[PDB]
């Protein structure tokens, strides 16, 4: 517990980072916009045990982040006013609430609307070069067409989204969390 | 110290599929487990399910007993199970492969195929063989009874394995069934175990030296012959003959099948017919998962697990291979004969095993034409002709049903006053295919599928004494060979549920 | 007697589990470094102890405790855990080693780069739980195990570390429970009772000989020899010792995890980020006690090990001065940008700070305009149980298991030898190559024996003594490492006043406080170390001070500082047990000289074919094109436009072109293509389609597709085409693509048309219903 501590510091310090990118428009100083946001990790073998490490095994390459985090809590509706409005909802939690969803879904045979199998090729694709990436998501969301609502790029071909100059997905975050939103308030 | 041994026992011999069988993989039934080399095997938790669920029905679901053998995660005292039970991998025999079994829902208003109710599933062919690969260590100078009634079982082939279990897969028998014992306990028997590969028991001692308890089960044998000609579709047209009898590898042959998915169907389908009759229930509105949801015929045939009124059934039925058998390439000249009256007819004289009598081979396999008539002209309406190769004189092997009394128990909950309305359903159901009422496969309408009953031979084990009259051989097709006090007591049960046709589940 | 190997063969799929899954899979292997499958040292220790257990009972009669007992728990230890009462006798170590079971190098070699093939290696086993009533699949208890494909050989390094005097029966005896344990292993790792984890065990050089010896001899053992340490010697004849120093650089790189304990509580121990001096201590002995007396060098502080840190630039990394501060949101020496050093620069302007801590720096000068370059050390939790022996299984998850943090392998450190020339006269007097002996593979830290501690030490050529430039303004002190120090009462203590006091009479001078308020002028932390003492037999002291990274500069008041004086402190270390790599200091360094706040941050193989793993890697790459075959295929059969560009067949509204029944046909006849040898008979069918009207009307309204039919199956390219796959991800024989699409022609060619079949069957339904 020491050690997991210590990392959901470094969450709260990357969650954060909503202070220099939702601000107060107009302000001056600039001034951070009263915005809640998450950051998580889920401590798996061999993910690393310290923030730097767990995000540096992240980045299958130096253009990828198979991350998009912090995750935004402020509603949608509180934000219109704030600068990074639009940073704000492609960092919104609902965002991946929804790719949880559809991840625990099922189909009319009661199957999930995602496989295991299908989940975990989509795994191993986004360690993949991006064109790797992106093939192999073609061809599984050709197969299963609820793969469309986990597109990122807007063009509906690819599991990324450029941000920053460096391509990241919420994908991995979806197929990590899946278990993790139990709730219990339905 | 380890884990103290007094004995290990290794456990071997062939488990052979006495029916196809499907053990399904992560990777719509098409995938078939398989090992890292991509062979197809029985995975060791598979089998060892297999045997654990049917020792957990032998000894009346207690508990204690299982886990004493199977293991538990939860009871301080127990963990990791004294049965271990390896991978074995599946030596399917030589010219032969993995087959695709094609099928259909049938709806019940219209008789027709339901639309969205196609399924097709890969199986391993009947006759592959795989090892029995089982370890036990001992902890007391014995072997345990439930243990040697399990090995008992595999030699019945009392236990199934797999998917379809119910709708004509999972048999498997054991043969060269070899127990080793080695002595951990001492030096002559770990160096024994390090060296000499054991000393032999010879089973058939202690065979010998208990009875064979099965869990409650009726057996049904219907010895039958095709009236009209049976078969089951094949799914691909043939070249002289558009519709062919499905084949499946039996061995090293194929044989013609009717499989237990095809029985199975005609059976339900009679026993929902009987009792929405009874009720004057209507299934015409309902779709066709609907149709099926049916009282008495949820239990003895199963529901569909839906999220849970998912049931298996009690009522399981074997694939039924014909009698005659053919070596494969003969078969192929079959279906690649392209002329009805030129290669088509070496191939059936030498797939029938009568060469050079065409008289004789049509007497078992006859290719017959179709064609409809215009009424307006008279005229054939050439594009509807169509030929079928009919199995006129195939002979069937007997159809194998199984009854597992001990599953309608617990769906009953173990009172067996109510096992009398399945039991009169399942006698009802007979009866009727017996008395032709219930015809199978391909073309029934259209001059196949009637099926003479000669004997059903009804064979109890471990029954309770109010149904001990079940244990019977019929030949009168009206089940007159029941005791008429025991079909008068079932008839009175039987009107009691008509009454008030309740759900005997509660 | 390293040099001994164990191989694994894995005779049916395998799972050493982590405990846990991950997303979709709830149960996962145990990856190594290079992201492969291995069995961890800890795992095969246990497996093997195991089975020499069951040898041992079988030996004793089923006494728990006897004579043969006790062998295991010479040659594997004791297990003091589990014992509890007066146990008076000392815990035996092991006297085998066992390492890890790897892949073989070559193999591993070709996996570098392909992780499509890395995850290959390993697939989904579903399990299910079945209602006991209804029979049914109990859903969520649905369940996906990771479990490796059968057929890896693994093979790990061994070290028996007999005793010296160890009788020639007795070495009879070991080898043969160690052949005879081997021997009787059959399973490891998870859901070995289900069939998972079949394997064959055997050491190199242990036979059915060493096995039938025993057999022969076993009613004549006896008790094995007691346990003593091997005791230091002392000579006391060791010159005096003269300057110059010598500073002999030693490199370390790790080759397993090493765990060097930070701290121990409960069932967890953190690891350092660098190597303490004292590992080392023993290669010293080792490689160096017979040239002069070491220990009597330790003792006179003739020796000084330091640290092993991260090397950066070539040299060992400096721990992150405390004086260094990042912007809280947009700064540090992560983000490489706002770094202010707080001796030199005042706090910004509406701007708050966070102080630097861990890591380490690269070298910096005074007019560098970078940053210096940060060194991070990947260190990784391991996590083990003990099974308990009756059951089985392990007593709880809160006491049955237990976790180390370890610094992962492929990590080189950079430690420093300091000899004065005394010594160094006298050990090239008996030895000229003397440093060519420094050169050494060393097990070094906790659980040594197991998965932990081996490291490769290097020798460099002799280092430059530092040369710190003596300023009579201003002290700056930088801890390199723990500073130990005695209070006045001579407990360890953390009083600043005191290293105040130390430093102006080590130095002969007089010290004052930095006295700006806009600057600071003191950053330290303190440390506390709570090791153990092997010799002792008993833990060490608890030792207090200062952490490395901690800063202070002072304002000399009065006195020259002497260059020559700050040159030798920064050799021997300040305070208490220098000789093990306490106390080194860094004096008027340019980087807490420095104002920062302006600065930023600078910006496979292919296995030979007679290779033996060849079998098994021909299987991944079989499982890995199968895989993406069968992918490829259900993409393409999932539309419409490649259905027909590839078989010809379409659906025209409600109907299908051709006919089910014809692609049933045709789909029958595929069926017996097993190789490029049969394509005759599919050819034959089609020619026969084609031969005659009737049927030759029923494909006619396709888009070509009998003559698609047989393209498809004449060319042995155009399958590949269709799937247009890129296999150099998936292969790693050599000539492997050839030989696989070949192999794998006539499975690739029924895969893609059994999809599209489907595909056009299930769409045909779709419009139908």
């Amino acid at each position: 517990f020491s050690v997991a501590y210590t990392l959901a510091e470094r969450l709260i310090k990357s969650a954060k980072e909503v202070k220099q990118k939702v601000t107060v428009t107009n302000s001056s100083p600039i001034t951070p916009f009263p915005c809640s946001a998450i950051d998580f990790h889920i401590l798996y073998d061999s993910s690393g045990i310290d923030f730097d490490r767990i995000r540096e095994k992240l980045r299958p390459e130096d253009n990828t982040e198979l991350y998009n985090r912090p995750y935004v809590v402020t509603a949608a509706e509180n934000l219109s006013q704030a600068q990074g409005y639009e940073w704000s909802q492609a960092h919104s939690l609902q965002t991946l609430a929804d790719r949880v969803s559809y991840l625990r879904s099922e189909d009319g045979e009661g199957k999930s609307a995602l496989p295991s199998s299908q989940s975990h090729a989509l795994r191993t694709a986004l360690y993949l070069e991006k064109n790797e990436a992106d093939a192999q998501y073609s061809l599984i969301s050709q197969r299963y067409k609820i793969l469309k609502n986990f597109a990122e790029d807007g063009e509906n071909k690819s599991l990324f989204h450029l941000e920053n100059g460096k391509y990241v997905t919420r994908f991995l975050d979806a197929l990590d969390a899946k278990d993790f939103f139990a709730n219990a308030n339905h | 110290m380890a884990r103290k041994v007094t004995t290990r026992w290794k456990i071997t011999g062939t488990l052979i599929a006495e029916t196809p069988l499907h053990i399904g993989g992560v990777g719509t039934d098409l995938a078939l487990a398989v090992n890292g080399a991509g062979e197809y095997y029985v995975p060791g938790t598979s089998l060892a399910g297999a045997l654990r669920g049917w020792m957990t029905q032998l000894l009346n679901n207690d508990e204690s007993q299982i886990k004493d053998l199977w293991g538990d995660h939860l009871d301080a005292k127990r963990g990791a199970s004294f049965v271990i039970v390896d991978d074995a991998v599946i030596h399917i025999p030589n010219n032969a492969d993995v087959e695709i079994r094609e099928g259909v829902g049938i709806d019940r208003h219209f008789g027709t195929a339901a639309n969205g109710f196609k399924y097709s599933r890969a199986v391993i062919p009947k006759g592959s063989k795989f090892k029995l690969p089982l370890t036990f260590d001992s902890q007391d100078d014995g072997l345990p009874n439930a243990l040697i009634q399990l090995l008992c079982a595999l030699e019945a082939g009392d236990i199934r394995l797999g998917a379809a279990k119910t709708r004509g897969l999972g048999r498997i028998k054991l043969d060269d069934l070899k127990l080793k014992s080695f002595a951990l306990d001492k030096p002559e028997g770990i160096f024994s175990a390090l060296l000499d590969q054991g000393k032999k028991l010879d089973w058939n001692q202690l065979k010998a030296n208990v009875t064979y308890q099965s869990p409650p089960y009726l057996g049904i044998s219907i010895t039958w012959n095709p009236k009209d000609p049976v078969m089951v579709k094949a799914e691909g047209d043939g070249l002289a003959i558009d519709i062919l009898p499905l084949v499946s590898q039996v061995g090293s042959d194929v044989r013609f099948v009717i499989p237990g998915s095809s029985i199975k169907g005609i059976l339900r389908t009679q026993a929902e017919r009987i009792i929405r009759t009874i009720c004057q229930s209507n299934g015409s509105e309902k779709n066709f998962l609907e149709q099926l949801r049916i009282n008495l015929v949820n239990e003895l045939f199963g529901s569909a697990s839906l999220s849970d009124l998912g049931k298996i059934g009690a009522l399981a039925v074997n694939d039924c291979f014909s009698s005659l058998s053919m070596t494969p390439d003969q078969w192929k000249a079959v279906e690649n004969a392209t002329e009805m009256t030129g290669n088509l007819q070496p191939a059936l004289k030498q797939a029938t095993g009568y060469p050079n009598n065409i008289s004789q081979a049509y007497k078992v396999l006859q290719p017959a034409m179709h064609v409809a008539v215009d009424r307006w002209t008279g005229g054939a309406a050439e594009g509807m002709l169509y030929s079928v190769l009919e199995p006129i004189g195939v002979t069937w092997e007997p159809i194998q049903v199984h009854l597992d009394i001990a599953r309608l128990k617990n769906y009953y909950h173990g009172k067996e006053e109510k096992l009398k309305p399945a039991i009169a359903l399942l006698l009802l159901v007979l009866r009727d295919l017996a008395n032709k009422k219930i015809p199978v496969g391909y073309g029934t309408n259209r001059g196949m599928g009637t099926i003479t009953v000669s004997q059903i031979t009804l064979n109890g084990k471990a029954l309770p004494t109010e149904l001990e009259p079940l244990n019977k051989t019929m030949t009168c097709p009206n089940l007159t060979d029941l005791d008429e006090a025991f079909r008068q007591d079932l008839s009175t049960a039987w009107k009691e549920w008509i009454a008030d046709p309740i759900d005997l589940c509660q | 007697m390293r040099g001994i190997e164990i191989t694994i063969t894995m005779q049916s799929d395998w799972h050493v589990g982590t405990g846990m899954g991950r997303g979709e899979l709830d149960s996962v292997v145990q990856r190594d470094g290079d992201n492969l499958p291995y069995i961890p040292g800890k795992t095969l220790t246990g497996i093997l102890r195991d089975s020499c257990e069951q040898v041992a009972l079988g030996l004793d009669n089923g006494q728990t405790r006897g004579l043969w007992h006790g062998w295991i728990n010479f040659i594997f230890g004791d297990q003091p855990a589990l014992a509890q009462g007066a146990i008076e006798p000392e815990p035996r170590p092991a006297l085998i080693a066992i390492g890890s079971a790897h892949l073989d190098p070559k193999l591993k070699a070709a996996f570098q780069g392909k992780k499509q093939l890395q995850e290959a290696i390993a697939f989904m086993k579903p399990g299910v739980a079945i209602d006991a009533i209804t029979g049914t699949a109990k859903k969520d208890f649905l369940r996906f195990e990771e479990v490796v494909r059968l057929g890896a050989k693994l093979t790990a390094e061994v070290e028996l570390n007999l005793p010296d005097n160890l009788s020639e029966t007795n070495k009879k005896v070991i080898a043969g429970i160690l052949a005879s344990g081997a021997k009787l292993t059959e399973r490891l790792g998870g859901k070995r009772r289900r069939g998972n984890g079949r394997c064959e065990l055997k050491f190199s050089g242990y036979s059915d000989q060493q096995i039938q010896w025993l057999k022969d001899n076993y009613q004549s053992v006896d008790q094995p020899p007691k346990y003593q340490q091997n005791k230091l010697q002392s000579a006391g004849d060791n010159p005096e010792q003269q300057p110059p120093w010598h500073i002999i650089p030693l490199t370390i790189k790790t080759l397993s995890p090493v765990v060097l304990p930070a701290r121990t509580v409960g069932n967890v121990v953190e690891c350092l980020d660098y190597i303490p001096g004292r590992y080392l201590l023993g290669y010293i002995h080792k490689t160096l006690g017979e040239y002069f007396d070491v220990s009597q060098a330790i003792a006179a502080g003739d020796l000084i090990i330091t640290n092993a840190t991260i090397k950066i630039d070539g040299k060992a990394g400096r721990a992150t001065p405390f004086c260094l501060f990042g912007e809280k949101l947009d700064g540090g020496l992560g983000k490489g940008k706002g770094v202010y050093n707080r001796f030199q620069e005042s706090e910004p302007d509406g701007i708050q700070l966070k102080g630097e801590r861990g890591g380490y720096v690269g070298q910096f000068e005074q007019e560098q305009r970078n940053l210096p370059n940060t060194g991070k050390i990947n260190s990784e939790l391991f996590t083990h149980n003990t099974i308990q022996d009756d059951v089985q299984r392990p007593t709880s998850d809160v006491g049955g298991v237990y976790s180390y943090e370890a610094i992962i392998a492929g990590q080189t450190f950079v430690a420093e030898l300091r000899l004065p020339d005394s010594l160094v006269k006298q050990i090239t007097s008996k030895n000229k190559n003397w440093q060519a002996q420094l050169k050494a593979t060393i097990r070094i830290g906790q659980s040594k024996k197991d998965q932990y501690g081996k490291i490769e030490v290097t020798s460099g050529n002799s280092a430059d003594l530092p040369k710190p430039t003596g300023n009579n303004k201003t002290l700056s002190i930088w801890f390199l490492s723990d500073i130990l120090l005695r209070g006045d009462r001579l407990n360890f203590n953390a009083t600043p006043d005191d290293l105040k006091k130390y430093l102006e009479n080590a130095l002969d001078i007089k010290l004052k406080e930095r006295s700006d308020n806009d600057l600071i002028c003191i950053a330290l932390r303190s440390q506390r170390t709570e090791s153990w003492q092997v010799r002792w037999g008993l833990p060490r002291p608890s030792l207090v001070g200062w952490q490395a990274g901690s800063c202070l500069i002072y304002d000399i008041e009065s006195g020259t500082v002497n260059a020559e004086k700050l040159q030798e402190l920064m050799i021997t270390g300040i305070g208490d047990r220098c000789t093990e790599g306490y106390g080194q200091i860094g004096f008027n360094d340019p980087l807490l000289s420095a104002s920062l706040g302006k600065l930023t941050a600078k910006p496979s193989n292919p296995l030979p074919t007679n290779h033996p793993t060849q079998d098994y890697a021909r299987l991944i790459e079989k499982a890995a094109w199968r895989e993406a075959i069968q992918n490829k295929a259900l993409a393409l059969a999932s539309s419409r436009a490649k259905r027909e560009e590839i078989l010809g067949i379409k659906i025209m509204g409600k109907d299908s072109q051709p006919t089910m029944t014809q692609l049933g046909g045709f789909r029958s006849v595929l069926k017996r293509l097993h190789s490029r040898n049969n394509r005759d008979i599919v050819t034959g069918y089609l020619t026969a389609l084609e031969q005659v009207s009737n049927r030759k009307e029923k494909w006619s309204n396709t888009s070509q597709g009998l003559t698609k039919i047989r393209n498809l199956v004449t060319q042995e390219n155009l399958i590949w085409n269709h799937l247009d796959i890129d296999f150099s991800p998936l292969t790693i024989t050599q000539n492997g693509v050839n030989q696989l699409k070949s192999e794998l022609w006539a499975e690739a060619v029924r895969t893609l048309v059994d999809a599209i079949i489907r595909g056009h069957k299930r769409d045909l339904e779709k419009a139908q219903e």
